[PDB]
């Protein structure tokens, strides 16, 4: 099967700039002098939208600020100048050989100032503890860039098992990201340890952002 | 089947009859598809450009046997011109002719891909066919296609006398045979060329019978499919059937003109050898 | 020019489902048609294709022998019959119109909004809703963050509001994640420090499938 690899995986740009997205096919997508490479745009909770089909043919109704180039195995999508409407996911797709394959996608995101995450830790609620459950929640809000590492530590020691994470998409108003990290133990296990800690390592600091609590304090 | 052709001195080519009929069928299926509605007439540029690319591709595959082809041409020139021991020479023809046929077989899957790509394009165009009223589909496309692509060929056939052409060739073979029966390496060379000429003749008559039969059928059928309307399903069947008749006719016409030239090139060599043998007495 | 998929929902593993797609604003018979699917958090995956008069029918190796594409041209409808369904088949299923370019290729120019197919053994389960009050050790900041943990529900969605929707500016409601067959989500609300606990904050969770609505008041620990 023809493998399409998009580069970069994520790209951050400011309004008015040039965004260049690359797609590389494993085999040639040439079919009698035509490169059968399509480009699609997709916004959250919306279907894909065709931008380009003949590696180079801009769809009717698609603004002139979009262009496609390349042949054989190397392809490029250009957006110039970038407008607010353009922050979305972009997929390349080949229709040369069945199965018709898509790339992994490139996320076009808006550049904003770096922002350290606001970290808050929550011990289990008394109501959850009565049911035999113990979820420790950690919120990491309004940070930029997207890249963040979260580590849990119980009595000063790292804990990987029982962790469920959820990430929001780029906020439509302030362009930041947020994350929720949940460590779930049973009540029996939770009542056998003293300190609970969530640590965030982010571009904005070489040292981690630590939020902790001691059980019953 | 595979047909070997020697239209002129030094040139040798081949045609895979099934592939030619197949490519021809989807060419005319493609033209019938775009000429059905006035709106899609302008699509002839793209259809022409795609068929050109299919043909240029098929030829690139044929050319991969070019070194094996040229090695057979060198052997043929040696056989036809025995001027600066026949059985030891006749093996050089057979083996190299077998090596050439074997090279063509080894590129079967490569030719089949191109034919299947033309089948895909042709079928996908045929599928875009639509009527303003599915019970009253126009036949202007059938009429236009025939008038612009087939009628001229139907006339070229009716003008030329294929039955006479065959008899002139029959007269050459019979005049050559009584002269042949006067031998007392040259007689063995004359025997081989005459044999190759009777084989070419039989292929020429075979295709001539197809041309004549398909010419009559086309003239009769075309009258029934024009100046009236059909229900959609009936119009689609008519287009598929006519295209089969056009492909068989165009293939046999094509092979006949090539074999006709192959016969008279081999005759020139036969006459030169006969003329050399008569001079030496 | 519109495509609208129907027939989506929750199917048990090994079960079957038929999807439909109604086309409007164009001659349906003038186009090739296809189904493309998008698994949660992933890119699109082409499933199947049908040419105008069904002369060409293609299948991705992932669905071949299990899925069947068909079209009913007089009815402007595209169908997808799915069988022996697996968790990996969970996706948003899109109906898409295919244009045959005279250079010799198909491309997808119009897409429907999609219909979700969830392949799961889970039954309708109302969530457990927990109020998350801050740690006891007050750092003394300009603001305070409160939370709400919504655990173990099926299927999606849940509707989470704060003070019945009157608190929205400093809210982060996170996407639902799987906790082995059941979903979990969380939300945080951030307010002026001096207004909480004095001006009360309540988490409200509606789960339409189980016809429930629960309120959880955030209380100091």
């Amino acid at each position: 099967d023809i493998v399409l690899t998009q580069s970069p995986a994520s790209l951050a740009v400011s309004l008015g700039q040039r965004a260049t997205i690359s797609c590389r096919a494993s085999e040639s997508v040439e079919y009698y002098g035509t490169s059968l490479m399509q480009w699609f745009q997709q916004k959250p909770g919306q279907p894909p939208r065709l931008l380009i089909h003949g590696a180079s043919n801009v769809q009717s109704g698609v603004p002139a600020r979009f262009s496609g180039s390349g042949s054989g195995t190397d392809f490029s999508l250009n957006i110039h100048p970038v407008e607010e409407d353009d922050f979305a996911m972009y997929f390349c797709q080949q229709s040369t050989k069945v199965p018709w394959t898509f790339g992994g996608g490139t996320k076009l995101e808006i550049k904003r100032a770096d922002a350290a995450p606001t970290v808050s830790i929550f011990p289990p609620s008394s109501e959850q503890l009565t049911s035999g459950g113990a979820s420790v929640v950690c919120f990491l809000n309004n940070f930029y860039p997207k890249d963040i590492n979260v580590k849990w530590k119980i009595d000063g020691s790292e804990r990987q098992n029982g962790v469920l994470n959820s990430w929001t998409d780029q906020d439509s108003k302030d362009s930041t990201y947020s994350m929720s990290s949940t460590l779930t133990l049973t009540k029996d296990e939770y009542e056998r340890h003293n300190s609970y800690t969530c640590e965030a390592t982010h571009k904005t600091s070489t040292s981690p952002i630590v939020k902790s609590f001691n059980r019953n304090e | 089947s595979i047909d070997i052709l020697q239209e002129k001195e030094g040139h040798l080519d081949f045609v895979i009859i099934p592939h030619y009929t197949f490519l021809e069928y989807y060419k005319h299926l493609s033209y019938n598809s775009i000429y059905h509605k006035s709106s899609t007439y302008g699509k002839y540029i793209a259809v022409d450009a795609f068929i050109k690319k299919i043909n240029e591709a098929y030829d690139k595959v044929k050319s991969k046997c070019n070194d094996i082809k040229n090695d057979l041409i060198k052997t043929i020139k040696k056989l036809e011109h025995p001027y600066d021991a026949f059985k030891k020479m006749f093996d050089e023809y057979n083996t190299k002719k077998n090596k050439f046929i074997n090279c063509i077989k080894n590129h079967e899957n490569d030719f089949n891909k191109i034919c299947n790509d033309m089948k895909n394009y042709g079928t996908n165009l045929f599928e875009q066919l639509s009527c303003y009223n599915n019970n009253f589909c126009n036949t202007n496309g059938i009429r236009y296609h025939y008038d612009e692509y087939i009628h001229k060929l139907i006339l070229a056939v009716k003008s030329k006398n294929l039955n006479k052409d065959l008899n002139d060739m029959k007269n050459i073979l019979q005049q050559s045979e009584k002269l042949l029966n006067n031998l007392e390496i040259y007689i063995d060379t004359i025997k081989f060329i005459h044999k190759e000429m009777k084989h070419i003749f039989n292929r020429i008559e075979y295709h001539t019978k197809i041309i004549n039969d398909k010419t009559k059928i086309i003239q009769d059928k075309i009258k029934l499919n024009i100046w009236r309307t059909f229900q959609k399903d009936e119009l689609l069947k008519k287009i598929l059937d006519m295209s089969k008749e056009y492909a068989l006719f165009i293939t046999s016409d094509h092979l006949r003109q090539m074999l006709y030239n192959t016969f008279y090139s081999k005759e020139k060599h036969l006459n030169n050898i006969f003329h050399h043998l008569i001079y030496v007495l | 020019v519109k495509l609208v998929e129907s027939g989506g929902g929750v199917v048990q593993p090994g079960g079957s489902r038929k999807l439909s797609c109604a086309a409007s604003g164009f001659t349906f018979s003038d186009y090739g048609m296809a189904w493309v699917r998008q698994a949660p958090g992933k890119g699109p995956e082409w499933v199947t294709f049908i040419s105008n008069m069904a002369y060409s029918i293609y299948y991705a190796d992932t669905v071949t022998g299990r899925f069947t594409i068909s079209r009913e041209n007089a009815k402007n409808t595209l169908h997808l019959e799915m069988s022996s369904l697996r968790s990996e088949d969970t996706a948003m299923y899109y109906c898409t119109r295919a244009i045959f370019d005279y250079a010799g290729y198909w491309y997808f120019d119009v897409w429907g909004a999609g219909t979700t197919v969830t392949v799961s053994s889970a039954k309708t389960t109302a969530p457990s809703v927990y109020p998350l009050a801050p740690v006891c050790g007050d750092t003394t900041g300009s603001s305070v963050t409160l939370g709400c943990l919504v655990k173990g529900y099926f299927p999606e969605p849940v509707t989470l509001t704060w003070n019945s929707g009157s608190l929205s500016s400093g809210v982060h409601t996170f996407p639902a994640v799987l906790q082995s067959d059941l979903y979990t989500l969380s939300s945080s609300v951030t307010v002026t420090s001096s207004t909480w606990p004095s001006q009360s904050i309540t988490c409200n969770v509606a789960h339409p499938a189980s016809s429930t609505k629960v309120d959880k008041k955030i209380e100091p620990r």
